[PDB]
Formats: C-alpha cells, sequence, structure tokens
RNA sequence: CCCAAUAUCUACAAUCAACCAACAAGUUAUUACCCUCACUGUCAACCCAACCAGGCAUGCUCAUAAGGAAAGGUUAAAAAAAGUAAAAGGAACUCGGCAAAUCUUACCCCGCCUGUUUACCAAAAACAUCACCUCUAGCAUCACCAGUAUUAGAGGCACCGCCUCCU
RNA sequence: CUAUGUAGCAAAAUAGUGGGAAGAUUUAUAGGUAGAGGCGACAAACCUACCGAGCCUGGUGAUAGCUGGUUGUCCAAGAUAGA
RNA sequence: GCUAAACCUAGCCCCAAACCCCCACCUUACUACCACAACUUAGCCAAACCAUUUACAUAAAGUAUAGGCGAUAGAAAUUGAUGG
C-alpha cells in the first residue's frame, strides 16, 4: 500500500494542518488497532512542548502573553496561543489561564525556591516541595511528554543532589534531573471526567466505532 | 438480486489489469510471458 | 470488457479522452491555467519551389529507352564526386575536397538526423 | 439551445446573427474632455508603471480594461451636469446580460425523435465591460413601423455550419439586475474585445473586409440581448409584441479602434407562428471603425483624434425625453 | 521534538559499491550501456549544467546572491499581513495618538442642508439593495462581489454633487494603486508596500485639520508601549528589499495628491477577512505610507518636522461596517520616541445597516422580517459623504 | 490536456451570517520569460444483468411544451389470478382477526431508547449502545500518535432510582 | 406481512401493506486490506451468483477395501467346512 | 419423396540429421519532448491409519549397504561404448 504518512511537515507554524485519519490501518494496510475510524474531520495545530525555547539569536528567561485559549480536537486539554518577542506558539494551558495573562519561561535556578505563578515554566529544582506541575520532561532539553492530559495534577515529592523525585498521576514516582523544565499548575479543562456523551452518535463523531472481533 | 457485479470503469480496468501493473512485479511479467507463449493477442487488459 | 479492439482517444472518461492524442505532433506547450503557447519554430514550414517553366510532368512517355538498375553506392558517389579532384591534384589534409570531419557546426547534420524530409 | 457568442471568430457571423435576430443593418446614422481622456489613457498605458512586467496575453485585461473603466467613470461623473439622468443612474462593471428566445423550427434528423418538429432555441450570455442603466426609457430613433428596402439576409444552411454549438443550462433573461431594480431600462454599453479577435491576430490573416464583421456581430448580438431583456422586463414577449420601440447604444472597441452602434428593437415575435406575417424588423444603425490615436511612444499620444471622443460624449448625452 | 517523520524524507542513498574504495581500480559501471542493470556498479555522474537555461525550468539563485540583498532585516507590511495587537501597534509603528471620533470640522461640513444630494436617503437605501440583492442571477450574492459595489457606487452617488459647486469635478478615482514608502524606527528599517485599490487623487492637496498649537500639544502625550510583544510581530521580516520610496507613479500628473484610501476586505470566508482592529490598523499604516510618500516627494529623505502637514483620509469597509480615519502627518522625524507626533482621528464599528434579509423570513406564513435591510442607520453615510466633501 | 524557482506567510468556522446560542472544532516579495489557440471528446433507440416489470450518480420540468400504447381476431365455459358490489348476523372462520374494512382502548413478558444482522427461508427476546466496573501499560518520528493515567488498549455488564379470584 | 411468480419480467422480481427518512443516514468517484489470510454493530456473516474456508494453473491419470461399466462364435469341467 | 448418406486431402504424430532465429511501444503499453531495483521443492501418494521413512548404454547387481531392519530405498571399484 502506497501510504505516505501525513506527518510530513518540517517547518513549524501556528496554522492548522490537514490531518488524515488512519482508521487503525498501519502502513501495510491491515487493522492494527481495532475501534478507530470515521468521525468529524479535524485539523492539527502543532502544539510546541519545549516550553523553554528562546527565539533566534536570543537567550535568558523570556515573558510571553497569551491571546486566546480555545478548544482543540486532538488534545483533551485546552491549547493557548502565546505571543513573545516576534513569535507565536501553541502551548498547553493550565486551568486558570485567561486571555491577556502573562507567563514567564526561565531556566535560571535561583539560590532558593522562587514562588512561581500557576502558569509559568521553571526547572524542577527551582520549585519548592509540595507544588503541582504539568508538562514534565524525562530529561532536560527534550520536550514535555509526561503529564499533559486534561485535568491532571503532578505533585513534586523531593529533591536530592542533582535530581528530583516527582509523583506522576498514576500514583507512582520517578527521578529526573533538576534542570528539567516543567510548568506549575494543573492542566486545563478540569472536570472533563463528567462528560456524559449520552448517545452512540457522539462516540462516532469523536472517531471511535464499535468493532467485534479483535482476535 | 445478483448478476450485475461488473460495474464497468476504464480507470479501474486499466489500473488493476493493465500492462504497467503486470510489469510492476515479477508475477505479472510471468503472466505476460505465459500469454505470449500460449499465443494470445490480448496480453494485457 | 472489450480488449481486442484498438485503444484510442474516444474510449475513457474525460481525463483519458483528453490526454490521449491521435498521432498528431505537438507545436507548443501548456502554460499556467491550461493556456497554450504555440512556437513558430515547432510548426513545419513547407518549402515549395517555383514550378513555373518546368519541363517535367507526372508521367514519362512510352518512347523512353530502358536501362539497368545501378543503385548509387558510396564508391560510385566518391568516384565522380571527389576522386577527379584528387587525381588532378595528385600530380603535385582532407577537408579541402569536401570532407566534413565533425557535424556540430552545420545546420543539417547527417548523423544523427536533425532535419526532416 | 444554441449558445450565441457576441464576440465571435466565426466568418461573416454578422449576417448569421441578423437572421437569428430579424435585424437589418444600415450604414450611416439614424471643453477639456480630450485632456482628461488622454490623461486616463496615459495613466493606464505609460504613466502608471506596473510591478510585474506586462505580458501580451493579459494586455487586454490589465492595460485596456481599466482604460475603459476610467474613461466611462470620468465621463459619467463630469457629464451629470448636462444630463440629470446619469446622476441617479446605475453604472455596472462587468455585470451579466442574458437573453433567451426562439426563432424557427427544425425536424430532428436522428434518434428516437426523428421527424418530430422542435423549436430552434437560442441563448446569448454577455459580460459587457461597462454599462449605464437609467430609470426612464430613451427616445426611439425611428417609429415602430419603419419599412426599409433592405431585407434580412437568408441563411439556408443549418446553424451549426457556422461554428455554433448547442448545450443545455438555465434560461436567463437579464439586463444587469433583477426585476425589482428601478433602473430597469438601459442606456449604454462599452465592450472590449478579447485578444483572440484583435486586429493583429487577423492581420496574420490577410483580409480587410472581415475586421468590421466582428464589430457588427458583437453590436447586433449584445444590443439585441440587452434591448430584448429590457422589453421582457416590462411584460412583453413574442405573443404579446412590444408596443413601444426599445432602444440602446453600444460602443465597441479593441483598445485602439472604436465603433458605435444605435440599436432599436421593434419586435419580439420571432417564433415561426408569431412571425407568420409580422413585418416589423429590428434595426442596428452602426458605423465603421476608426482609430482613436496613432501610437503611445513615450509620454504623448501622437495623432490623438477628437472625432471619436466627441462621438462618445454624444452617445453619453442622450436624454429620456 | 523535531518535526518531520523519518519515513517522509528523501532517502538515505544506497550503500556504495566497495569497488570504488580500492585505490588502483576503475570499476565497471553501467554508464557504458545507457541503462540501469542490477549486476554492475551504480556510476557517479558529473553534476549536470544546462548551457542555456529555459524559462520554463529556471531555478533562481538562492536569496543570498540577489543583487538587491541587504544584511539588515527590513520589516515590510504588505497587503496580506495582519498586525497582532492592531490599532496601538500601528500607532507605535507610526508614532501617533488615536483621537476618538472624527474631527469637528468635517462633521460640521454636512450639518448645512445645501450639501444634500437628490433624494439622498432612499437612494442610499436602494443602492445598498442594488449592491446586495439585485446584483447577480442568484438569490444571495456573496461578499466577493457586493463589497466593492457598495463603495464604488456610493462614491458615485455622492459624486453627483457637482451641481452645487463645479469645483467637485476636479478629482478622479483610480484602481491598481501601488505605493511604497520606506522609513526607519529605532534602527528597525520598516517599509510599507501598499498594493491595493479604490484611491482618489486631487490637484489641490487637503488642508491641515489641527492647529499648529495642537500639533505641539502632543509632546506631553506618552506613546503607548506593549510588553512582551515586540513592535514587529506579524511583520514580514525580509532581507530582500530596497531603500527607495515610490508613490506608485512618476512625474507630471494631473490629480497627483491623494485624498482618501478605500480598503475592501471582500473575502467571502471570515478567516480571510481582517478583524475590525486589524482593519483599522491596516487603514492607519496605508494612510501613513501614502502621506510619507507625498512628503518624501515634496521635501526629501530628511528626518524633520514638517512645516506643512500632509493629511489623508481612509474608509475601510466590508459591506455593512465602516471605519473612517483622518490621518495628519506632521513629522518625517520618527527615529526618536519623543517629539511631535502625527494625529489620527478614527471612528469605528459604524454600521451602515444592521442586517439584510435576501429572502422573506417565515415562521408560520406570518412573515415577520420581510425582504430588505433591517436596522438602517444613515449616519454612517453622513460621515462617508462628509469625508468625501472635505477638500472641495 | 496545466503551472519556472526560492523564502515568506497562512490563530478566529459554516450555517441568508447579524443578533442570541453552541460542539462534533471546520497566498504573497525577489529572480526568469515580451511567446499565442495546438491536440483530443462531440453520433444513436445506448450502459450492467446470456435476450429482461430488475440496477444505474447529479441538474432542471412536478405533471408535463417532453415521452409513450395496457386489447393479433373472436366467444364470454370450468379451475386459477386481480378488482368492485352484497340481504340478515358481525369473528361463530382459523393455529392466530392472516386478508379486508375501520379506527378506538386496556394490560402483561422481553429488550432501556435511535441503530445493526443471517445479499437468496430467521430483523428477533440476538449484536451495538450511552452509564458502571475489572485488567494491563511511565511512553517517540509509519498504526495506537506528531497522542501521555481525567490517556491508550483489552474485557464483563447494560442508563438512571431500589441492594450486593376476575375474565 | 400477505398474494402473484417458481425454467418466472427476475439464478430472489411484481402489487399492495410497511421501518427509517438532518443522521450511528444515503450515495457517485479513485485507493487500501488477499485465502487459515482479509473484514466482521458474531450470523461461521461476506470476500464477483454455489464460502465451517475464494478462484485458476501445476503435483494430477491424486487416492478410493465404495458405486457404475467391461465389446465376436461354439463346446466342456464347475458352488456355501474353517482360522 | 424429403431429411440425409457417401468421399479425399488440408494437415498432423514418432524418428534421424543439423545447434535455432519507415513510426510507435514499461505513463492508462503500442503515447515525439525534463531533476527505488535480482541472487533447500511442501505435499497428493505407500506403509492397507500415521508420526522416522516413501523412487525422479550393457554388466558387476537388484550384490555390498540403508531401513518403524516394515513398506521400500540402493551404490561403487572394474567392463565397454533420411525414414514409418
Ligand atoms: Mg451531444
Ligand atoms: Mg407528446
Ligand atoms: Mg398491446
Ligand atoms: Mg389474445
Ligand atoms: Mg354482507
Ligand atoms: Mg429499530
Ligand atoms: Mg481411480
Ligand atoms: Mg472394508
Ligand atoms: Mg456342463
Ligand atoms: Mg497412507
Amino acid at each position: 500500500a502506497n501510504f505516505v504518512s501525513w506527518k510530513s511537515r518540517t517547518k513549524y507554524t501556528i496554522t492548522p494542518v490537514k490531518m488524515r485519519k488512519s482508521g487503525g490501518r498501519d502502513h501495510t494496510g491491515r487493522i492494527r488497532v481495532h475501534g478507530i475510524g470515521g468521525g468529524h474531520k479535524q485539523r492539527y495545530r502543532m502544539i510546541d512542548f519545549l516550553r523553554f525555547r528562546p527565539e533566534e539569536t536570543k537567550s535568558g528567561p523570556f515573558e510571553e502573553k497569551v491571546i486566546q485559549v480555545r478548544y482543540d480536537p486532538c488534545r483533551s486539554a485546552d491549547i493557548a496561543l502565546v505571543a513573545g518577542g516576534s513569535r507565536k506558539r501553541w502551548i498547553i494551558a493550565t486551568e486558570n489561564m485567561q486571555a491577556g495573562d502573562t507567563i514567564l519561561n526561565s531556566n535560571h535556578i535561583g539560590r532558593m525556591a522562587v514562588a512561581a505563578r500557576e502558569g509559568d515554566a521553571h526547572p524542577l529544582g527551582a520549585l519548592p516541595v509540595g507544588t503541582l506541575i504539568n508538562n514534565v520532561e524525562s530529561e532536560p532539553g527534550r520536550g514535555a511528554q509526561y503529564i499533559r492530559a486534561a485535568g491532571t495534577c503532578g505533585v513534586l515529592l523531593r529533591k536530592v543532589n542533582g535530581t528530583a523525585i516527582i509523583q506522576l498521576p498514576s500514583k507512582r514516582q520517578m527521578q529526573v534531573l533538576e534542570t528539567c523544565v516543567a510548568t506549575v499548575g494543573r492542566v486545563s479543562n478540569v472536570d472533563h471526567n463528567k462528560r456524559v456523551i449520552g448517545k452512540a452518535g457522539r462516540n462516532r463523531w469523536l472517531g471511535k466505532r464499535p468493532n467485534s472481533g479483535r482476535w | 438480486a445478483r448478476g450485475n457485479e461488473y460495474q464497468p470503469s476504464n480507470i479501474k480496468r486499466k489500473n488493476k489489469h493493465g500492462w504497467v501493473r503486470r510489469l510492476s512485479t515479477p508475477a505479472g511479467v510471468q503472466v505476460i510471458l505465459r500469454r505470449m507463449l500460449k499465443g494470445r493477442k490480448s496480453l494485457s487488459h | 470488457a472489450d480488449r481486442m479492439s484498438k485503444w484510442t482517444s474516444k474510449r475513457g472518461p474525460r481525463s483519458f479522452r483528453g490526454r490521449k492524442g491521435r498521432g498528431a505532433k505537438g507545436i507548443g506547450f501548456l502554460t499556467s491555467g491550461w493556456r497554450f503557447v504555440q512556437i513558430k519554430e515547432m510548426v513545419p514550414e513547407f518549402v515549395v519551389p517555383d514550378l513555373t517553366g518546368f519541363k517535367l510532368k507526372p508521367y514519362v512517355s512510352y518512347l523512353a529507352p530502358e536501362s539497368e538498375e545501378t543503385p548509387l553506392t558510396a564508391a560510385q558517389l566518391f568516384s565522380e564526386a571527389v576522386a577527379p579532384a584528387i587525381e588532378k591534384d595528385f600530380k603535385d589534409n582532407l577537408e579541402k575536397y569536401g570532407f566534413e570531419p565533425t557535424q556540430e557546426g552545420k545546420l543539417f547534420q547527417l548523423y544523427p538526423r536533425n532535419f526532416l524530409r | 439551445k444554441y449558445m450565441v457568442y457576441p464576440q465571435t471568430f466565426a466568418l461573416n457571423a454578422d449576417r448569421w446573427y441578423q437572421y437569428f435576430t430579424k435585424t437589418v443593418f444600415l450604414s450611416g446614422l439614424p471643453a477639456a474632455l480630450r485632456a482628461v481622456a488622454c490623461d486616463c489613457l496615459l495613466q493606464e498605458h505609460f504613466y502608471l508603471r506596473r510591478r510585474r512586467r506586462v505580458h501580451r496575453y493579459e494586455e487586454s485585461e490589465v492595460i485596456s480594461l481599466p482604460f475603459l473603466d476610467q474613461l466611462v467613470s470620468t465621463l459619467v461623473g463630469l457629464l451629470s451636469p448636462h444630463n440629470p439622468a446619469l446622476a441617479a443612474a446605475a453604472l455596472d462593471y462587468r455585470c451579466p446580460v442574458h437573453f433567451y428566445w426562439v426563432r424557427g423550427e427544425e425536424i430532428i434528423p436522428r434518434g428516437h425523435r426523428r421527424g418530430r418538429i422542435d423549436d430552434l432555441r437560442y441563448q446569448i450570455d454577455d459580460k459587457p465591460n461597462n454599462q449605464i442603466r437609467i430609470s426612464k426609457q430613451l427616445a426611439e430613433f425611428v417609429p415602430l413601423d419603419y419599412s426599409v428596402p433592405i431585407e434580412i439576409p437568408t441563411i439556408k444552411c443549418k446553424p451549426d455550419k457556422l461554428p455554433l454549438f448547442k448545450r443545455q443550462y438555465e434560461n436567463h433573461i437579464f439586463v444587469g439586475s433583477k426585476t425589482a431594480d428601478p433602473c430597469c431600462y438601459g442606456h449604454t454599453q462599452f465592450h472590449l474585445l478579447p485578444d483572440k479577435l484583435r486586429r493583429e491576430r487577423l492581420l496574420r490573416q490577410n483580409c480587410a473586409d472581415q475586421i468590421e464583421v466582428v464589430f457588427r456581430a458583437n453590436a447586433i448580438a449584445s444590443l439585441f440581448a440587452w434591448t430584448g431583456a429590457q422589453a421582457m422586463y416590462q411584460g412583453f414577449w413574442s405573443e404579446a409584441d412590444v408596443t413601444r420601440p426599445f432602444v440602446s447604444q453600444a460602443v465597441i472597441t479593441d483598445g485602439k479602434y472604436f465603433s458605435f452602434f444605435c440599436y432599436q428593437l421593434n419586435t419580439l415575435a420571432l417564433t415561426t407562428q408569431a412571425d407568420q406575417n409580422n413585418p416589423r424588423k429590428n434595426i442596428c444603425w452602426g458605423t465603421q471603425s476608426k482609430p482613436l490615436y496613432e501610437t503611445i511612444e513615450d509620454n504623448d499620444v501622437k495623432g490623438f483624434n477628437d472625432d471619436v471622443l466627441l462621438q462618445i460624449v454624444h452617445f453619453l448625452l442622450n436624454r429620456p425625453k | 521534538y523535531e518535526w518531520g517523520v523519518r519515513s517522509t524524507r528523501k532517502s538515505e542513498p544506497p550503500p556504495l559499491d566497495r569497488v570504488y574504495e580500492i585505490p588502483g581500480l576503475e570499476p565497471i559501471t553501467f554508464a557504458g550501456k545507457m541503462h540501469f542493470v542490477p549486476w554492475l556498479a551504480r556510476p557517479i555522474f558529473p553534476p549536470w549544467d544546462r548551457g542555456y537555461k529555459d524559462p520554463r525550468f529556471y531555478r533562481s539563485p538562492p536569496l543570498h546572491e540577489h543583487p538587491l540583498y541587504k544584511d539588515q532585516a527590513c520589516y515590510i507590511f504588505h497587503h496580506r499581513c495582519r498586525l497582532l495587537e492592531g490599532v496601538k501597534q500601528a500607532l507605535w509603528l507610526t508614532k501617533t495618538k488615536l483621537i476618538e471620533g472624527l474631527p469637528e470640522k468635517v462633521l460640521s461640513l454636512v450639518d448645512d442642508p445645501r450639501n444634500h444630494i437628490e433624494n439622498q436617503d432612499e437612494c442610499v437605501l436602494n443602492v445598498i439593495s442594488h449592491a446586495r440583492l439585485w446584483q447577480t442571477t442568484e438569490e444571495i450574492p456573496k461578499r466577493e462581489t457586493y463589497c466593492p459595489v457598495i463603495v464604488d457606487n456610493l462614491i458615485q452617488l455622492c459624486k453627483s454633487q457637482i451641481l452645487k459647486h463645479p469645483s467637485l469635478a476636479r478629482r478622479i478615482c483610480v484602481q491598481n494603486s501601488t505605493f511604497s514608502a520606506t522609513w526607519n524606527r529605532e534602527s528597525l528599517l520598516l517599509q510599507v508596500r501598499g498594493s491595493g485599490g479604490a484611491r482618489l487623487s486631487t490637484k489641490d492637496p487637503l488642508p491641515t485639520i489641527a492647529s499648529r498649537e495642537e500639533i505641539e500639544a502632543t509632546k506631553n502625550h506618552v506613546l503607548e508601549t506593549f510588553y512582551p510583544i515586540s513592535p514587529i510581530i506579524d511583520l514580514h521580516e525580509c532581507n530582500i528589499y530596497d531603500v527607495k520610496n515610490d508613490t506608485g507613479f512618476q512625474e507630471g500628473y494631473p490629480y497627483p495628491y491623494p485624498h482618501t484610501l478605500y480598503l475592501l476586505d471582500k473575502a467571502n470566508l471570515r478567516p480571510h477577512r481582517l478583524q475590525p482592529d486589524q482593519l483599522r490598523a491596516k487603514m492607519i499604516l496605508f494612510a501613513f505610507g501614502s502621506a510619507l510618500a507625498q512628503a518624501r516627494l515634496l521635501y526629501g529623505n530628511d528626518a524633520k518636522v514638517l512645516e506643512q502637514p500632509v493629511v489623508v483620509q481612509s474608509v475601510g469597509t466590508d459591506g455593512r461596517v465602516f471605519h473612517f480615519l483622518v490621518f495628519q502627518l506632521n513629522t518625517t522625524d520618527l527615529d526618536c520616541n519623543e517629539g511631535v507626533k502625527n494625529l489620527a482621528w478614527v471612528d469605528s464599528d459604524q454600521l451602515l445597516y444592521q442586517h439584510f434579509w435576501c429572502l422573506p423570513v417565515i415562521k408560520k406564513r406570518v412573515v415577520v422580517e420581510p425582504v430588505g435591510p433591517v436596522g438602517f442607520k444613515p449616519e454612517t453615510f453622513r460621515k462617508f459623504l462628509a469625508l468625501y466633501l472635505h477638500g472641495a
């Protein structure tokens, strides 16, 4: 099967791009994961997760101000378009982010813990013990892979020489270098649990279909 | 009711039985060669 | 479901009906928006001579002598083309007698053929 | 229904369009404006410089159509003093003109309908470059029963043999706006020929008495379409023939050469039954084509003529008395 | 997280045949027989260069080696660009203060009734309709065709006011207007290349609208600053441009002095239509560009405070909402962030008509909102023709 | 039947698009080019069903301006098929009010509902389905996914509330 | 659901009566999944009229303790323990 | 009396000998004209199932040998080689 995956874009831009659904079909052509297909057409907004990325030929902590916090089909959380310097980025927003707010993004580990606003991005070591974080990264300068879903809080547990132990939402710990950049707060779209979809048609709209088999 | 399984279409007919589709795989070249040997004057659809 | 009859431009859907030519040469190229540009150079300009005063006709009288078939061969052409000049100049280094060593700087190349009948 | 094209390459299409229209054609006739006209001519040709270089295939779309737009807009803007009609007028840029009529019958020559008699429908669609519509009808040129010695030429051959092709789409009568528009009557139309039909393309062709054919064909077809649509907007049609002559004017230009036409529709009864004996004819009253100027060298316009501009303003000065 | 999955990039070239890395050997490759063969070595051919270069397959040299290439990054504002913060961003870029509401002088040029066009109210109403209900063969015309006619025939409606004064037939409407104005701001070399239409010019340039004692009364005002957004967001940062101002034409023109700029966001789909704020910002920048081009033509490229301020107008519209701007330039001196500023009076969100119904609205055959415009406000037209009349 | 190259961009729906209300979230600046209309479809009573009361997307006419012919001639037997009418009685027929004529009511079992299924004997009390529960999984560039525990996959059950003698 | 039809107009139709008909709907167009595999709102349902495992060619003249057959004239001997 | 019934060769089978032969066309083949690659026979079938197993010059010799030592498989040394 001539299946060139759609995820072929290289340059970054805030404009939505044209998703092509898969239906569970992998590159060969066979149902690899049952229960996928159909549903509303969607476009993809390239949300950028390295929340500490300085613009071209600049450095040092930077401030950005939001513009809007809109629905996103692909995520479960609500993305936000942050403007800074001469650059716009899509970033996952936390619960209490309104249009017009401002957020700091720093890699500067202070002498001691700096009381951080509930949307800013700081290195793990820079935060105090007992706060809530999102968009954690496994290792520095990599990107956010851990907590990103809707309404998920990640507690910071402790710090030791060069590392920090954080608690993931699944009720278990993990170690990460203290220079890993996280965001303090709770991911947006809280109480997304309580979405009684009501009827099978909604499931079909989202993209799921009922599949018997799954040998 | 059955019997009308052939809904003709030139694009499909030329795509799934044509000269280039045969020549795009060893099995197809074998098919063309069999039909060259048997004498056919309709090698490819 | 017919595979014996020839395949020509009258057969497929719109796309096929358009793409397939009918043996006709091209004279130009498609530009943007399906606009066609013609090139005066790719259109064969016929070269017809002046037939006035010509003393030959489509046929030849039945009162003509016969002869033998003697096809022109490279030797026969060379014999009366350049040889006499050689012999005349043999009584006292080849391009002077019509030899053309290379065929890039002439309009009608002999091999490959860059001209037309 | 046949698709009649006002701007047509077909040879001698003028007389064919006469037959389809029951129109006779008569050869003859029924201040710093020169400064502003030449200034618009220059500001579209040489003065105003484009960013992307001019190519000679859209030259009749970006250096000759704005020329007519400016000419008509300025003349209408400054001539409102001398004619209050233009003031509360309706100026339309590239608005569509459609007419749909029936003339003749033919016996279907093949199929499961052979022998059976069917009407010979026509359809004219036209994008006039500029047009001026008014709210009070103009004054007819000659009365409604102007018998003339000239007779409509007869085409014995089928319509197709002059390149003319059938099709089937919506049928549309349209003067430039729907029925509700008060400015339903019509005053003037300015047409710009595409480059296909221009002088130079037919100069590679080696005939002279065919250049005016395209002008005449464009005039006849487009003015008949417009006038007929005006008529049928008032309730008239073939079986209720118009009582008052309808009239309109057209200026047809290729960008350098101009011609003028004064058409007067008398009859819509063109069906075979309603044209049984109706001796009304439509009339055209066109002129030849003259050159507005000679050339545009650097900044002047050598040989700029004032007769053509005078005729244009003349046609714009008409009043609905 | 890099962008671009591996399986979509060109390819890793196939591993080379080892015969090449034997120092004395010249391999046997299939270049002798002009066609691929899978049991020889893949050749290595010279990079092919066309002695000619056909136009249909030309490949431009990269942006670096163009003759007009400048190291410093210009910030152009051409038609499609859309300022993020909008009005105040344009103010900063132009060093001006937004004075809400049109100036009293022009708004007092229409209060007198003698500047009335015949049957004004009903004629503007039927012009609205003619543009929006009777224009084409379909029941509901679209914006791409009814945005331009509203303006292009409202100006014609007002243009019939020559009878009162024969000095009105002294101006023309032009299309295809391309004016380029380059200036500087805090070592940011900005340019504005306005390629639009619906501009009208005049022989006699417009008068100053603010007193010489009011242009100086702006120094006290502190030009607004936004943070952390740069003043160049959404501007086209280009290394290909020119330090050269052109008004869009050349020497010796009747009607050379611009009067008003009409801007037409006529795209059918909303996302291709500039928001209100973006539209006002576009108006401000285009007007300032025209004014600066005129100033450069009159005086030259010298940063200074103008003795004779040049004013321009602009109306931006989509078809039912109108924005009016009067912009008075008084300084070519712009590098500094203090001094004499230019003035900009703007009226926004001015509705010519609240809504339009093209087909009758029926609940139970009790038609409630019949065909036509609902919520017409002639005051928008009052201000429109006011801006038109000023400068007579 | 198409398009010269490179960079830039390309945040806000569509619904008469304006009011309310939502969710399923819907090209240009530079460089190169002053060339013109060639080539093909164009017919018919037609195609897929071996020749055919079957199958066949869209636009427009909504009963026709277009298109057609249910009876080879006769007589008016039975049995058969379709239809119309019917005295009094009105389910006594029958496995059952199937068919037909008339239009109302009440309950009980099963399944929550709309939907899907055995192309060609079963459309259901089966499958699916919102809701709930259980099990597994700490995470890169070809599916799940350009996703990250309120997520993804695999299972059971089936919203919600209440519990683990007459005829 | 009933009646007609059962080599029928049709290798599943016709006439009436019916369920849905802004949605988990219906549908034209090109592409994909290939046979112990695909697909499946699981019915062993469907994958070109016949699928508890497509179709074609080859091994293949498969094998068959089973069924059916086995061709001129005339004569003569010729039958029911058991392992 | 119809229907029919009759015919010869067109060719072919097996040997011997000799080693055999203008244009368009891989895109939708038969279309004048633009930026990846190729390199162990399983099993029907016998063993009356089936599971190891089961065949692809003459002579020596169906011998040595192999084999649920069953069914079956099986050498070598040496010997000498135009016609119907
Ligand atoms: Mg036709
Ligand atoms: Mg009829
Ligand atoms: Mg009959
Ligand atoms: Mg009969
Ligand atoms: Mg009865
Ligand atoms: Mg149901
Ligand atoms: Mg046997
Ligand atoms: Mg037995
Ligand atoms: Mg005996
Ligand atoms: Mg056996």
